[PDB]
C-alpha cells in the first residue's frame, strides 16, 4: 500500500542506495485533511539512514521509489504504519497518512 | 419534550402573524450539528439495528402552511444563497467528467451545494 | 472537538475586463479562448505550498477575501460553487481536488503555457498545456451572470497573461470555434487589469476604501424595441423628402455628386438629386423609416397634434448658395428649421427614439445572426456596435443622435407640437 | 441564514505589480513579498 503520485519531476537516474543517509523535506497529512506535521516551519532538512528502520515502513518504502529532486505524494496504508493503536495522542487508530516529501540532496 | 407518542422535537412559530409590521420572507433553517459520510464506501430486531448504517429525520408541514412554499433536505456548509427568490432552479450544481485519452468516459461526478426536494411535488 | 490552529498563505484574484455571458437575447459569441505562460514560481516560500490555480469564475457569487472563508483557508479559485480551478494536476471545483490523468502531469512549473477552452452553448470548460490536452471537462453548471478569466495566486509568482494578438501573442492555435479574447471589450472601456471585490486601494495620501462595486448584469446585453393617424399619414412623406433632401445636401457638403452608381471611394450618390429622384427600394425606405418613428413617437407616452399649416408652409426652404450645389447643380431645399428650437422635454425625448431605434435594428441583427467583437468581422458575423445604446461609445451614440434630431424640428417646422 | 456579519480587516495586503510588457508579451503580473497568518478552524463547521 505505498502510492506514489509525481508532483515535479527530478534528475531520473539518481536513486537512493542502502547504507546511505537521505535528506527529506517533508510534510503530512491525514485523510481528513488536518497537517498534523511539516519540516519547513522547523526549518530542518530532516535526515535519516534508508534500509535501518528508523523511519515506518511506508516512508522509507517510498523513499527509494524517487529520484534526486523529485517531488512526491505518498499514500502509506493502515496496515504498513501505525496500524492497530497509532501513535499515542497525535495520529488515531487505522489512521490512512498521507504525505508531501521532497528528495533534497544525497541520492 | 419526547413522549411515548411522540419524538424529541422543536418547531418554529411566527410571533407576529397578525397585523402590525407583520415581517415575511423566506428563511433558511439549517441545523448546528453534521452528520459525517465515511471515508471509504461499502462498494427492530437487535441485530439489523446494531449494524445499520442508515439514518432518518422527520419534518412536518403544519395545517395553514403551502407545501408549494417549503423545500425539505440536505446543504453542505459552502452554502450562501442569501435570496427571497429561490425556485429549485436557483441551486448550484457542477458536473464533472473524467475519461481516457480515448475520448471515452470514465466517470460523471455531480457536486451540488444543496440536496434538497419540493414539498409542492406531492401535494 | 476543539479548536485548531495554523498559519496559513494569503491568495488574491485578479481578472481582466472581460465579462461574457449568454442569455436569449445575445450579442455575444459564447466559445472563447485564452492563454496563460507561467515564468517564475517559487514552489515552497512559505511553510505551506505555493497556490496558484487557473480557470473561469462567475461575477455575482465568487467573492474572495483576504482572509478566512470556506475550507481551512487561503480559499481562491474552484474554492465553492462560483468557480472552476486547475492547477497542473487537479480539477478545483466546489472546494475539492479532483485527480486529473495528464500526459507528463505536473504543477505549473515555469515555461509552462496552460489554455482554457470555454462553451457557453453546452456548458464546457476544457484545457491544454503546452499544447497537450487533459482529460476531464466540467458540465450543467448554471448560467445565471457573466465569466471571466481568473488566476488566484499565493505569494512568490510571476505570469504574464495572453490575451490575443493586439495585447499577447498566442503560443499555440485555438481550437476551431475559438475567438481570441480581446475581443470582447466593451466599446466604453480599454482593457484593464484588477482584483475583485475589493476595499482596500493604496492611494497618495493613504490607503483608500472602497465601496461595493457596481456589476453589470446578466441582461445587460439584450437590447430593446401600432395605428397610425391620417394627419401624420400625409407629413410621414413629407418628412421623408425633407430628409433625402437632408441626406444630399449632406452628400453634397463632402463632394458626393449625383452619379447612375453608387460609389463612395469615387464619391458618388443616386440619391443626390431629389427624393423622387431616389431609386424606390430607397423611396420606400424613406417611408418605411418614416412609419417607423412615428409609431413608436406615440408609443413612449409623447402626444401630437396638429396646429399652424399656414407658418409651416410661410417657412421656405434653408438657403443654398454656389458652393452648397454639388456637380449635378440641383442643390436640394429642405424645410427650414432654424426657427424651431428643441426643449429640454424634446432634447430628452430625442434620446429616447435614437436608443430604441439603433437598438431595434441591432434586435434584427441579432435575429441576422450576428454577434459583438471589438474587431470588425462582417463574415464572421461581428459588428462593433451590437450593444444596447448605453453601451454604444458616444460618438455612434451622438451620430444617431444628430441623426435623429433632423426630422424633430423640421415636423415642429411642419406645426405639429409635443407633449411629454 | 443572516444576511451580513462583522469581520475584521487585515493589517496588510499582497503588494500586486500588474503592468503590460510588450505588445506581444502581454500583460503581467507579479508578487515576491509573502504574507501569512493565524487561523482558527471551529472543525464543526470548516469555516476558519
Amino acid at each position: 500500500g505505498v502510492e506514489i503520485e509525481t508532483i515535479s519531476p527530478g534528475d531520473g537516474r539518481t536513486f537512493p542506495k542502502k547504507g546511505q543517509t537521505c535528506v527529506v523535506h517533508y510534510t503530512g497529512m491525514l485523510q481528513n485533511g488536518k497537517k498534523f506535521d511539516s519540516s519547513r516551519d522547523r526549518n530542518k532538512p530532516f535526515k535519516f539512514r534508508i534500509g535501518k528502520q528508523e523511519v515506518i515502513k511506508g516512508f522509507e518504502e517510498g523513499a527509494a521509489q524517487m529520484s534526486l529532486g523529485q517531488r512526491a505524494k505518498l499514500t502509506c496504508t493502515p496496515d504498513v504504519a501505525y496500524g492497530a493503536t497509532g501513535h499515542p495522542g497525535v495520529i488515531p487508530p487505522n489512521a490512512t497518512l498521507i504525505f508531501d516529501v521532497e528528495l533534497l540532496n544525497l541520492e | 419534550d419526547g413522549t411515548v407518542d411522540t419524538p424529541p422535537c422543536l418547531r418554529l412559530a411566527h410571533r407576529t402573524w397578525g397585523s402590525q409590521n407583520s415581517l415575511v420572507e423566506m428563511l433558511f433553517l439549517r441545523l448546528s450539528l453534521p452528520v459525517q459520510f465515511h471515508q471509504h464506501f461499502r462498494c427492530d430486531d437487535p441485530e439489523i439495528i446494531l449494524n445499520t448504517t442508515t439514518y432518518y429525520y422527520s419534518v412536518r408541514v403544519f395545517a395553514g402552511q403551502e407545501p408549494s412554499c417549503v423545500w425539505v433536505g440536505w446543504v453542505t456548509p459552502d452554502y450562501h444563497q442569501h435570496d427571497m427568490n429561490f425556485d429549485l432552479s436557483k441551486v448550484r450544481a457542477v458536473t464533472v467528467t473524467m475519461g481516457d485519452e480515448q475520448g471515452n468516459v470514465h466517470s460523471s461526478l455531480k457536486c451540488s451545494n444543496c440536496y434538497m426536494v419540493w414539498g409542492g411535488d406531492f401535494v | 472537538l476543539l479548536l485548531q490552529t495554523n498559519l496559513i498563505n494569503y491568495v488574491t484574484s485578479i481578472r481582466p475586463n472581460i465579462f461574457v455571458g449568454r442569455a436569449e437575447g445575445s450579442t455575444q459569441y459564447g466559445k472563447w479562448y485564452f492563454e496563460v505562460m507561467v515564468d517564475e514560481v517559487v514552489p515552497f516560500l512559505t511553510a505551506q505550498a505555493t497556490h496558484l490555480r487557473v480557470g473561469w469564475a462567475l461575477t455575482e457569487g465568487y467573492s474572495p477575501y483576504p482572509g478566512g472563508g470556506e475550507g481551512w483557508g487561503g480559499n481562491g479559485v474552484g474554492d465553492d460553487l462560483y468557480s472552476y480551478g486547475f492547477d497542473g494536476l487537479h480539477l478545483w471545483t466546489g472546494h475539492v481536488a479532483r485527480p486529473v490523468t495528464s500526459p507528463g502531469q505536473h504543477l505549473l512549473a515555469p515555461e509552462d503555457v496552460v489554455s482554457c477552452c470555454l462553451d457557453l452553448s453546452v456548458p464546457s470548460i476544457s484545457f491544454r498545456i503546452n499544447g497537450c490536452p487533459v482529460q476531464g471537462v466540467f458540465e450543467a453548471f448554471n448560467l445565471d451572470g457573466l465569466f471571466f478569466p481568473v488566476v488566484s495566486f499565493s505569494a512568490g509568482v510571476k505570469v504574464r497573461f495572453l490575451l490575443g494578438g493586439r495585447h499577447g501573442e498566442f503560443k499555440f492555435l485555438p481550437p476551431p470555434g475559438y475567438a481570441p479574447c480581446h475581443e470582447a471589450v466593451l466599446p466604453r472601456e480599454r482593457l484593464r487589469l484588477e482584483p475583485i471585490k475589493e476595499y482596500r486601494r493604496e492611494g497618495p495620501r493613504g490607503p483608500h476604501l472602497v465601496g461595493p462595486s457596481r456589476c453589470l448584469s446578466h441582461t445587460d446585453f439584450v437590447p430593446c424595441p401600432i395605428v397610425l393617424p391620417p394627419h401624420l399619414e400625409r407629413i410621414r412623406e413629407k418628412l421623408a423628402e425633407n430628409i433625402h433632401e437632408l441626406w444630399a445636401l449632406t452628400r453634397i457638403e463632402q463632394g458626393w455628386t449625383y452619379g447612375p452608381v453608387r460609389d463612395d471611394n469615387k464619391r458618388l450618390h443616386p440619391c443626390l438629386v431629389n427624393f423622387h429622384s431616389l431609386p424606390e427600394p430607397e423611396r420606400n425606405y424613406n417611408l418605411q423609416m418614416s412609419g417607423e418613428t412615428l409609431k413608436t413617437l406615440l408609443a413612449l407616452g409623447c402626444h401630437v397634434g396638429m396646429a399652424d399649416e399656414k407658418a409651416e408652409d410661410n417657412l421656405k426652404k434653408t438657403k443654398l448658395p454656389k458652393t452648397y450645389m454639388m456637380s449635378n447643380g440641383y442643390k436640394p431645399a429642405p424645410l427650414d428649421l432654424s426657427h424651431v428650437r428643441l426643449t429640454p422635454a424634446q432634447t430628452t425625448l430625442v434620446d429616447r427614439l435614437a436608443e430604441n431605434g439603433h437598438n431595434v435594428w441591432a434586435r434584427d441583427r441579432v435575429a441576422q445572426g450576428w454577434s459583438y467583437s471589438a474587431v470588425q468581422d462582417i463574415p464572421a458575423r461581428r459588428n462593433p456596435r451590437l450593444v444596447p445604446y448605453r453601451l454604444l461609445d458616444e460618438a455612434t451614440k451622438r451620430s444617431n443622435r444628430d441623426s435623429l434630431c433632423q426630422a424633430v424640428r423640421t415636423l415642429l417646422g411642419y406645426g405639429y407640437n409635443i407633449e411629454p | 441564514l443572516m444576511p451580513v456579519s462583522w469581520s475584521r480587516m487585515p493589517n496588510h495586503f499582497l503588494q500586486v505589480e500588474t503592468r503590460r510588457a510588450g505588445e506581444r508579451l502581454g500583460w503581467a503580473v507579479q508578487c515576491q513579498d509573502p504574507l501569512t497568518m493565524m487561523a482558527l478552524h471551529i472543525p464543526e463547521e470548516n469555516r476558519c
